[PDB]
């Protein structure tokens, strides 16, 4: 049906509008799955492995690994989210949603005969302007305990139950403030994370030492 | 060798106990949940794939249930009660299913709480009797002479279908067809719309052009083009016997020895046809309609007398024409009488719609049969419009026979539930708990209406229940479009008493039937 | 050659072109002539041919021997055809026509 | 799922899945049929399972001949089939408008909107659009020029330019020939006859009939100048008795007598025909043609040919009415009382032989109320394509004559309708304004597809046309040669008013019904 | 990340076995390639030096021929663009009878040059418009290239010379003899009335004596034997009957009802006497030959033998009608004796032994008649089939000459002159259509190129010489196949001419087929079916 | 008109043997039913009797 199929009969090819359709459909599927994760009002997902292990999570990256998906565009987006998680540790669901919406909005004009190159140029200009706006809009503050507690809350509340998040806020803030040295990079390897399975979930705490 | 020996045959299974009851109740609940979302004026439509390749895009519950195949016998019973409700009254099919599912769901509790099913059944039957009494109490009379009231009733019947856009035209068509069909002979009143109220679907045109004719329309054309396709005041003559020359029943054979006998026999065949045509002509008709073939020579003799002939109409179509134009179908033209001649049709026109010829016998005076010409986007749209028209005509007939009305939108359900609870407050035996359970299970209709409207069920239903506890609030229901509690004396949503009675009876009796059942045995050959 | 998703001729069509197919035709004609080569002259010999049903035919006639052979080669069937033509028109010389034609071709 | 729980081998799509499936199917159909719209469209080539070649451009033919097994595709195909059956045009526009309506509705549904509000907006927009279409139609006296323009605007979109130019004259002349004043036009009175021996531009109109069968007796004359036509429906072959007669004789002489006496019935009718012919025309100058709907045995053929009579047997059933209207006789079912006044007249009858097939031409009629169109081409697919094109043209001309009005084409009407809908949108209460906007955007698909087929871009051409319409107020369309705004009224690009009304009604109804479908089942097994 | 899913939309909705091709690369170029392949397959059999091809059809029936139409018919062509080109070739064969290979070669050349134009940047519509303009220009130029006219069709020598060119392309070695045969056969037919019927020429193939022994007979030959004892007459008085030579019976039902012994004893004698009386009545008119289209009764045969009457049984009704035409009789539907006007006459009817087959010959002596037959001798059935195809080509050429008597030079002279004139016209046309016009002109080079390739010489030298000579001003100079080196000669002097109608219709049909193939942009092929053919095709 | 295709997006990208239950009725009610079944199996062993 195409040039490649003549040389290799057992070849799968998607060309021209088919390529865009396939990629945008995969991105929209991923976005539709991950919409419900965003925000503290998100919905927990049950993930069951082949061996029968039960994992309850709402993390975007953890969900992306555990989705039973075998799509190329999904693989690319999963790699991008994995890099996000590895470097910053947050925003994977935001990556998936923003990528899906970007592709959808681009297709909204591409279906009208517009070439994708113009859309990409507009994307680059908009990204430059948005970066400038982000630089001017940021709030530079002295990182006292209250601000760190607020950030930890804004993360954990969107990750776990409200009361458990409240406990974990003091836990994580105190740990970071304990291991932090003045004007030096923070070594997260120096915070041991040990699991015990004999008490309630609100019994988790921080120990000034090692276990 | 030594094949196994056992009492019952192989492939003969048997289960018993709480498992059977739970399975039956779950099957009924699944049947209810299939069409739970197709109730109310804001119901969504469903697309069903016919195994013969067809598509049924419909909102009616009965069609949806009859187009699906189930293996669990309880689901079969639910489908059967849906069909029974559709046949008996015409509408209410997706309400009785929901009611039966809810009643079985609330009976499962008492079954699991060590209560024998017979006690539950007795309580159910007492509750059904009290529901019937309450519905008969809260009904209101309706005078069938008021056309506006009948149109309003039909509208309230069709606001939940896809035809609500043209509701006014649909109501007028249904009312006119029902009035035309209504007949009385020998003191036996009759409203038979399944035979003399025909719906014809011609794809194309616009839905606004659909109308009910003062006559009968058939997909037939003149046998010979020389016949008139437009007659002002035709005199109809109907036949159900061939106008040809045919063999007799007895085995007969000729034996020709003289030279001129062959031609004599052929000439006598021609003369027999001529004699039949002359017998027909002696009544001086304008058209002749037959259910059997008409020979070309007979066509020539009919055209010689300036008579239009329609060759092969169906039995039902001929009966409809006889009812409309006042004719009387006869078999032997030798016995034709002036009384059998059909006078009363005001126009016979054979026009072309699309690429096909159609015969109109419209403009009749006092016709007792009619055809509803439906024009629309495609075949499925017209099928759904026909189903809605059937629902409307059934509702109109029910109101004509049974002239009482009850409030709609769940107002009747809540009123009956409140009355049942008040009566249950007086009982002291163990039967009171299933009684009250049925009373509150009757509240599923307003709850489903609120759920389909998109409003919140809890507070709206609580407010409605509190409202129904007052002295005069029997006509307070819900809006299926705005999600607010309104008095149905103002909204105007009313339903025939017969429909509600049939719905409650069928739901309660289906619950009774499925409660009695245990020890399912399957697999045995006939 | 390439797969050409939509092919011109029906699949399974065999085509042979050029000098090699002409040489093959000549060789087939030689083979046909060899089958009746020894039935010529007063010192000729008979050939026994058994059909599918088991009935045998013993003949010195060249046309008969060629007809009993189920020749399917398109070029070789011309020798059988000319032998039958010689039998029809003359009745003698059915062995000589095949030898002469094959020898011309060789 | 509940259905899968009850029936394990059942397929179910529910909630957003049903909408996604339906919209995907509609978008696929629309994407396939985009290239059909307009005269600048691309011919599609269809090969059946038996290898038959079908060259076509119609939306309905393409829909029928695509190998598609989708439910939504089936629904849209039925809608287009009704469109073709009633009006004969607008199937491609039907599919395009349905798909664009669904896409525009999804554009809002995907943002949490409910389909019911979109359907309400669609209904309001459809009502306003019908009002505007009634306002904008051009009531004109349908002379020959306007009919030629309409036939051109159909045929050029269907077939090649020169072929369309020929077919315009053919179709318009045929329709004007069969048309009676203040009487509905019967399209059965136009024969569409195929011949396969000349070029496609040799298609013409014959003021008479062409029959696919000729005389079966070699001795009959192949050309009659002045002919009297006897259209009859009487069997002239041997017919057995209905009552199982059989013959009984005691010698060969009696057998001969019975053989001679068993032909007398047919011989009487043959003698009646011969006597009528002798009485009517006593010289050899005038001719006599007998066209019979039933068979004629060789004995009767010889008897007739011995009297200089051309006899045709097994004629088509509709040919009786065609010959009665064209030649002007009376179709006879029996020869009981036949008079010279029931004979038709034809100014020329001759036989044309093409390969193994024979044709008969009946021309030079006095005032033929029924005519024939002779489709000529070198290939079978060419003949089929020309037949489809002439069907479309005949339907277009008949619609133009019936509805005394006509609507400007070239995309102007829907551009104006969309602009009017946008102006009327504030008058709509609630969030149905979103549905109104979606309806207007969907209506704007036709100029977009025309621009693509002409090789231009949507945005620039559309904004140019809309700006011109807003500034001037005229009905400006798409100029497929330059892309500039152009008023279709002067150039003669016309569209059928009935076609536009049917398009609006059917598209709105089917889109509303599809949008409200929330659950698809296949559980009848 | 191991599979590429089908794109949403039409790709997923397509049926299991269906195929969809869209755009230029997937559809137009593939169709052009298929048409080129078909043209390449048929190319080698063009011209006098073309080589025969052995073709085995699906039924193992062997065809050896250089006729393009037959080769295409017996080939199982499956690509539908090639199918369209084949239909164009068959339409050319039906309309004219010769030039099918010209149609195929011209279509292939046009499609290749169109592919080149599409690659260099031109759009499909521009190429189609240029092709149509160039075709109109070629049709305008063609009448000016007519070098001579037939000017006489009642002559034997001149008609033979006219048909020699037509039947030299096939059976190149010996075309003078076939020219004489076909000329005599066609001159016997074609009376003073201008209308000429191809069907009136009959071909009888009898194996045994080589094609040089063929001859023409002013009559009809039937490969059968007489029913009765009489095997030869001298003053035949044929009476043709369309009914069986037996006492006719009732069509309803026959039942001999016997009620007495006398009737039982007399029935057979009465029937025999009736048959004898009928046969004697037929014979008394002077008829010594009786031809019947049905079964022959034994008593009727005996009584025909008794009165010295020749009986011939013709099964086919076409044969009976042709005999009636060639003799001058009318097939009587009953067994009545023929009246004077309906009794046919032939100068001699006899039974003959030609080679092996037994034949019955209805032979005239005067050099006229309605139907004339050609007996073909040979050593192989396939050889006689090829000779029959050549005879059909010659007869079709004669029919065309009766239609239009104008002729154009052959051997590529007309093609080269047309190419030169079309190129000159296109050089003066501004716009993008000049490329299409020039390519249409260059497509005419495929004919002289094919002729030069088949003759075994270098095509480039031949074409360069043809351009040089045509530029000098000689419009009647074409390829000289009787040379071992590229050489040219005047073909009007050589007598090599082509029918004007043949060239006109071939150019028109080839251009139409090429344009129609180019118009296709999308292909939707259904899943192939194993059904037992459509009922209409049988 | 004889088969219901899988909805574009996540439904098509799902693996061969995987299952996806979403929403109230498909997931929460089924989980509650399974837990009720387990409790029913274990119930009859409660207490001294
Ligand atoms: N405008 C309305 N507002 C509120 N409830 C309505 C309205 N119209 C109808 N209903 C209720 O909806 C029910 C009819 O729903 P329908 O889909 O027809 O179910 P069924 O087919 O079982 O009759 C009636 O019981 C009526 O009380
Ligand atoms: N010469 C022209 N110039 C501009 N627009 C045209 C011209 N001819 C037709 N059109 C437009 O192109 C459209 C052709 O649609 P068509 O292919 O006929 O679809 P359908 O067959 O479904 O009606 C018409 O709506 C008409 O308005
Ligand atoms: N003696 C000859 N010398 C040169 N060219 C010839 C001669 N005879 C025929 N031709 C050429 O051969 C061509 C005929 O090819 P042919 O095999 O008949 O194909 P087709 O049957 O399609 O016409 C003619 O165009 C003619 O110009
Ligand atoms: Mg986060
Ligand atoms: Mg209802
Ligand atoms: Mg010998
Ligand atoms: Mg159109
Ligand atoms: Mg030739």
């Amino acid at each position: 049906m195409a040039a490649v199929k003549t040389l290799n009969p057992k070849a799968e090819v998607a060309r021209a509008q088919a390529a865009l359709a396939v990629n945008i459909s995969a991105a929209r599927g991923l976005q539709d799955v991950l919409r419900t994760n965003l925000g503290p009002k998100g919905t927990m997902k049950m993930l069951v492995s082949g061996a029968g292990d039960i994992k309850l999570t709402k993390d975007g990256n953890v969900l992306l690994h555990e989705m039973q998906i075998q799509h190329p565009t999904a693989s690319l987006i999963a790699k991008v989210a994995t890099a996000q998680d590895d470097i910053t540790g947050d925003g994977t669901t935001s990556n998936v949603l923003i990528i899906g919406e970007l592709l959808k909005q681009a297709d909204l004009y591409i279906s009208e005969g517009l070439h994708p190159r113009i859309i990409t140029e507009g994307f680059e200009a908009a990204k430059e302007k948005a970066l400038q706006f982000l630089e001017e809009v940021k709030v530079s503050r002295e990182m006292d305990r209250e601000t760190l507690i607020d950030v930890a809350r804004t993360s954990l509340r969107t990750k776990v139950h409200a009361e458990l998040a409240d406990v974990l806020t003091e836990a994580v803030v105190d740990s970071i403030l304990a291991i932090k040295k003045q004007d030096e990079p923070i070594d997260l390897f120096m915070i041991e994370i040990m699991e015990m399975k004999h008490k309630s979930e609100t019994d988790t705490s921080l120990i000034r030492g090692l276990v | 060798g030594h094949r196994p020996v056992l009492v019952l045959s192989q492939n003969t299974k048997r289960e018993s106990g709480r498992k059977v009851q739970s399975g039956n109740i779950n099957a009924a609940k699944t049947i209810a949940d299939i069409i739970r979302t197709c109730l109310g004026p804001k119901s969504m439509m469903k697309m069903l794939l016919d195994p013969m390749g067809g598509i049924v895009m419909t909102n009616d519950g009965n069609a949806i249930l009859r187009e699906i195949q189930v293996q669990h016998p309880a689901a079969k019973s639910m489908i059967e009660i849906s069909r029974t409700q559709d046949e008996e009254v015409g509408d209410g099919t997706t309400s009785v299913i929901i009611l039966a599912g809810e009643m079985l769901s609330v009976a499962e509790h008492f079954l699991e709480q060590q209560m024998h099913p017979t006690v539950v059944i007795s309580a159910y039957r007492k509750a059904l009797d009290d529901m019937i009494s309450t519905l008969k109490k809260i009904s209101i009379p309706v005078d069938i002479s008021d056309s506006d009231m009948m149109l309003n009733i039909i509208n309230s019947s069709i606001t939940t279908k896809a035809i609500s856009r043209w509701s006014s035209l649909a109501c007028n068509i249904a009312l006119d067809a029902v009035k035309m069909v209504q007949f009385e002979e020998n003191g036996r009143k009759e409203i038979d719309i399944k035979k003399y109220a025909r719906v014809e679907k011609i794809p194309g045109g616009i839905i606004e052009d659909s109308c009910v004719l003062r006559g009968v329309m058939i997909n037939k054309d003149v046998t010979h083009p020389r016949m008139r396709r437009y007659i002002k005041n035709p005199r109809i003559v109907l036949l159900d016997s061939s106008l040809e020359y045919k063999k007799g029943e007895s085995q007969t054979d000729i034996e020709i020895t003289r030279e001129e006998d062959f031609t004599r026999i052929l000439q006598m065949e021609e003369e027999y046809i001529q004699q039949l045509c002359e017998d027909i002509i002696q009544l001086k008709p304008d058209v002749v309609i037959t259910e059997k073939g008409i020979s070309d020579l007979a066509q020539h003799y009919l055209m010689r007398a300036n008579i239009t002939a329609i060759r092969r109409v169906r039995k039902t179509d001929n009966n409809r024409i006889a009812r409309a134009c006042g004719a009387r179908i006869v078999s032997r033209p030798e016995e034709l009488r002036e009384d059998d001649v059909g006078t009363g049709a005001g126009l016979l026109e054979i026009k072309k719609i699309g690429d096909e010829y159609f015969t109109f016998i419209t403009d009749c005076k006092d016709p007792k049969a009619c055809t509803i010409l439906l024009r629309g986007a495609s075949k499925e749209i017209l099928s759904e419009v026909e189903r809605n028209l059937q629902d409307a005509m059934q509702v109109c007939r029910n109101v004509l026979l049974d002239p009482q009305l009850v409030p709609g939108g769940g107002a009747s359900e809540m009123a009956v539930a409140h009355a049942l609870t008040e009566k249950s407050k007086a009982m002291t035996g163990v039967e009171q708990w299933p009684y009250r359970a049925v009373a509150q299970a009757l509240e599923v209709i307003p709850r489903t209406l609120i759920q389909n409207c998109g409003a919140s069920t809890i507070r709206l239903l609580t407010s409605l229940r509190a409202k129904h506890t007052q002295e005069n609030c029997e006509t307070w229901g819900v809006n299926g479009e705005t999600g607010t509690l309104v008095d149905m004396k103002e909204l105007g949503i009313w339903e025939p008493l017969a429909v509600k009675l049939q719905t409650y009876k069928t739901a309660v009796e289906t619950a009774v039937l499925l409660l009695r059942i245990d020890d399912i045995v399957s697999g045995h050959k006939k | 050659m390439m797969p050409t998703p939509v092919i011109l001729l029906k699949e399974g069509t065999d085509s042979s072109q050029g000098i090699p197919q002409l040489v093959s035709n000549i060789s087939a004609c030689q083979v046909i002539a060899e089958a009746v080569r020894t039935t010529l002259g007063p010192r000729g010999m008979d050939k026994l041919i058994v059909d599918g049903r088991g009935k045998a035919t013993i003949s010195n006639d060249g046309a008969t021997i060629l007809k009993l052979l189920d020749v399917v080669h398109p070029a070789a069937k011309t020798l059988v055809d000319i032998a039958k033509s010689q039998d029809a028109e003359v009745g003698d010389g059915t062995t000589s026509v095949t030898l002469l034609a094959a020898e011309f071709l060789k | 799922a509940a259905v899968k729980t009850l029936n394990p081998k059942a397929e179910v799509a529910r909630a957003q899945a049903a909408l996604a499936v339906n919209i995907s199917a509609a978008r696929g159909l629309q994407d396939v049929l985009r290239t059909n719209l307009g005269p600048k469209g691309t011919m599609k080539m269809l090969v059946s399972g038996a290898g038959d070649i079908k060259l076509t451009k119609d939306g309905n033919v393409l829909l029928h001949e695509m190998q598609i097994q989708h439910p939504t595709a089936s629904l849209i195909a039925k809608v287009a089939t009704a469109q073709d059956d009633i009006t004969g045009d607008g199937t491609t526009s039907n599919v395009l408008i349905i798909g664009e309506l669904l896409k525009q509705a999804d554009l809002y549904i995907s943002e949490g909107l409910h389909p019911r509000i979109i359907t309400e907006g669609f209904e309001a927009a459809k009502e306003k659009a019908l009002q505007f279409l009634e306002e904008v139609k051009v009531s004109r006296e349908m002379d020959r020029e306007t009919l030629i323009d309409v036939a051109r605007t159909s045929l050029r979109t269907k077939v090649h330019a020169e072929l369309a130019d020929v077919l315009t004259e053919a179709v318009v002349d045929s329709i004007l020939a069969i048309k009676k004043q203040d009487e509905p036009i019967d399209l059965f009175m136009i024969e569409i006859m195929e011949m396969k021996h000349k070029s496609e531009t040799d298609t013409s109109l014959i003021r008479g009939l062409v029959l696919d069968h000729g005389a079966r007796h070699p001795d009959m004359k192949k050309r009659v100048e002045d002919a009297y036509i006897l259209t009859c429906n009487v069997s002239l072959e041997y017919e057995k008795t209905e009552v199982n007669s059989g013959f009984f004789y005691k010698s060969a002489e009696e057998r001969e007598k019975l053989v001679k006496a068993e032909r007398k019935f047919i011989e009487d009718r043959v003698k009646k025909i011969i006597e009528l012919k002798r009485k009517v025309c006593g010289d050899s100058d005038k001719g006599f043609v007998v066209i019979n709907q039933k068979g004629i045995d060789p004995f009767s053929l010889d008897a007739l040919s011995k009297e200089g009579i051309v006899a045709l047997r097994r004629a088509k059933r509709r040919n009786m009415e065609r010959l009665t209207l064209a030649c002007g006789g009376v179709a006879l079912n029996s020869f009981d009382d036949l008079s010279p006044d029931c004979l038709g007249h034809a100014g020329l009858v001759y036989e044309y032989t093409l390969g193994e097939e024979k044709f008969t031409f009946i021309e030079k009629c006095n005032n033929p109320r029924s005519v024939t169109l002779l489709i000529k081409g070198p290939n079978k697919h060419t003949l089929t394509q020309i037949k489809d094109a002439v069907r479309d043209g005949l339907r277009a001309v008949k619609n133009a004559i019936d509805d005394g009005c006509v609507v400007p084409g070239a995309g102007a009407v829907e551009v104006a309708m969309a602009e009017a809908l946008i102006k009327h949108k504030p008058s709509v209460k609630g969030r149905a304004q979103l549905g109104v906007q979606a309806f207007a955007d969907a209506l704007l698909i036709i100029p977009k597809v025309l621009a693509q087929n002409s090789g231009f871009d949507l945005q620039e051409t559309l904004v140019k046309i809309q700006a011109e319409h807003s500034e001037s107020g005229q009905l400006v369309g798409v100029d497929l040669n330059t892309g500039e705004p152009m008023v279709a009224a002067e150039v003669g690009v016309w569209d059928n008013y009935c076609v536009k009304k049917q398009l609006l009604h059917s598209c709105t109804v089917i889109a509303t019904n599809i949008l409200l479908v929330d659950e698809i089942m296949r559980a009848g097994m | 990340a191991l599979h590429v899913p089908k794109a949403p939309g039409f790709a997923q909705m397509l049926k299991e076995g269906a195929k969809h091709f869209s755009g230029l690369e997937e559809a137009v170029y593939r169709n052009i390639q298929a048409c080129k392949e078909l043209a390449q397959t048929t190319r080698t059999a063009y011209g006098p030096n073309g080589m025969n091809k052995m073709v085995i059809n699906h039924l193992e029936k062997l065809f050896v021929t250089n006729d393009a139409a037959t080769i295409l018919r017996e080939l199982e062509v499956q690509h539908p663009a090639a199918k369209m080109i084949v239909m164009a070739s068959h339409m050319q064969e039906q309309e004219v009878g010769d030039g099918t290979n010209f149609v195929l070669v011209f279509a292939g050349a046009l499609l290749e040059l169109a592919e080149e134009l599409l690659r260099i940047g031109l759009s499909v519509s521009e190429v189609i418009e240029g092709y149509e303009i160039a075709c109109r220009k070629a049709h305008e130029i063609l009448p000016n290239l007519v070098c001579c006219s037939a000017k006489n069709l009642r002559d034997i020598d001149e008609v033979s010379s006219l048909l020699r060119t037509s039947i030299m392309s096939k059976q190149y070695g010996n075309e003078v003899f076939l020219a004489k045969l076909i000329a005599q056969a066609c001159v016997s037919i074609f009376p003073d009335s201008g209308h000429f019927n191809v069907d009136n020429i009959r071909v009888c193939k009898i194996l045994g004596s080589g094609i040089s022994s063929s001859s023409v007979l002013h009559g009809m030959v039937f490969k059968k034997e007489t029913e009765g004892d009489v095997t030869s007459v001298k003053d035949a008085k044929i009476a043709v009957y369309s009914c069986p030579f037996d006492g006719m019976i009732t069509e309803t039902k026959g039942t001999v009802l016997i009620k007495t012994a006398e009737e039982l004893m007399n029935f057979s004698k009465g029937e025999e006497n009736l048959m004898d009386a009928q046969v004697k009545a037929i014979a008394d008119t002077g008829a010594n030959v009786v031809v019947t289209g049905g079964k022959v009764a034994d008593m009727a045969l005996h009584y025909a033998n008794k009165y010295n009457i020749m009986l011939v049984r013709l099964n086919s009704k076409w044969d009976l009608r042709r005999l009636c035409k060639t003799v001058g009789a009318t097939a009587l539907p009953r067994l009545t004796p023929p009246v004077l006007e309906e009794m046919g006459h032939c100068d001699s009817v006899y039974l003959s032994e030609v080679g092996d087959t037994q034949v019955v010959v209805f032979k005239h002596e005067k050099e006229d008649g309605a139907i004339s037959t050609i007996v073909l001798r040979g050593s192989t059935d396939n050889l006689m089939d090829d000779i029959e195809r050549a005879v059909d080509d010659g007869v079709n050429t004669f029919k065309v000459l009766t239609r239009d008597k104008r002729l154009v030079p052959g051997g590529g002279a007309t093609e080269i002159e047309l190419a030169k004139q079309i190129t000159s016209y296109g050089e003066t046309c501004p716009g993008l259509e000049q490329y299409a016009i020039k390519k249409f002109a260059e497509a005419f080079e495929a004919i002289p190129r094919a002729l030069a390739e088949n003759s075994g010489v270098k095509a480039n030298e031949v074409i360069s010489k043809l351009y040089a000579v045509h530029q000098e001003g000689n419009k009647n100079v074409g390829l000289d196949i009787e040379a071992e080196v590229p050489a040219v000669k005047d073909m009007l002097e050589a007598g090599i001419l082509d029918t004007y109608l043949g060239k006109y219709w071939a150019i028109k049909l080839a251009t139409n087929a090429a344009v129609t193939v180019l118009r296709v942009d999308q292909i939707i092929m259904a899943k192939p079916a194993g059904g037992p053919k459509p009922p209409s095709g049988k």
